[PDB]
């Protein structure tokens, strides 16, 4: 999983 | 010139103020122990601007919340939720880190090579 932020 | 100097390896603090703006940075980890990595600054974003975060760094804490065995989600929420003013204590972990991006590795410097 990868989110930005 | 500096890409041949090592890159420190000891944890940092980074006082981050970007009011109520995200942070221009992407998350990696979180899942079964691994920790949570920076994966991508944004340009022009806080953190670039702050000019002391990078892609390998492991978000060891957010505002003194311990993130080291934190899940994604959760650290997302924590980030997000940080507040206007975001401390966070960073360490960089390349080898760590080059397990997420394909055909990446570290070279003698620390830095993080992908192929």
């Amino acid at each position: 999983k990868q989110t930005s932020v | 010139f500096l890409g041949e100097e090592d890159i420190p390896r000891e944890p940092r603090r980074i006082v981050i103020h970007r009011g109520s703006t995200g942070l221009g940075f992407n998350i990696i980890g979180g899942e079964d122990g691994e920790g949570i990595f920076i994966s991508f600054i944004l340009a022009g974003g806080p953190a670039d601007l702050s000019g002391e975060l990078r892609k390998g760094d492991q978000i060891l804490s957010v505002n003194g919340v311990d993130l080291r065995n934190a899940s994604h989600e959760q650290a997302a929420i924590a980030l997000k939720n940080a507040g206007q003013t975001v401390t966070i204590i960073a360490q960089y972990k390349p080898e760590e880190y080059s397990r997420f991006e394909a055909n990446s590795r570290v070279n003698s410097s620390g830095r993080i090579v992908t192929n």
